[PDB]
């Protein structure tokens, strides 16, 4: 009436919960790159010679 | 000192009438020997001079 060893298991199942990968879009930056410093339009000379 | 590591003591206070005046009437207030550039390669000072002169001329502020 006691507990005895039974037949060895024939296989093992290991369960884990996993989600999946999306598409590669690689959206690097809101406003991207190093935007260049640049000329103010027209500007004009702010200096003249004497005479 | 400048913002580029170019330190140096003040050796003279040159009279304001012995300074080399420009064709615009101006007269520098700092005289910096041009021989600190060749061995120290601080090309950022030569760009800061032009950027600051352009800023003072146009009333701008460059980065």
């Amino acid at each position: 009436g006691g507990l005895t060893c039974a037949s060895a298991p024939q296989g093992t199942l290991r369960i884990l919960e996993g989600p999946q990968q999306s598409l590669s879009g690689s959206p690097l930056q809101p406003i991207p790159a190093s935007p260049p410093p640049q000329i103010p339009p027209g500007l004009r000379p702010r200096f003249c010679a004497f005479g | 000192a400048s913002r580029h590591g170019q330190k140096g003591i003040l050796s003279r206070l040159w009279p304001a009438e012995d300074m080399p005046f420009t064709e615009s009437g101006m007269v520098p207030d700092i005289l910096f020997n041009p021989h600190g550039f060749p061995s120290r390669m601080t090309i950022g000072m030569l760009i800061e001079s032009m950027a600051g002169k352009s800023a003072a001329l146009h009333g701008l502020c460059h980065d």
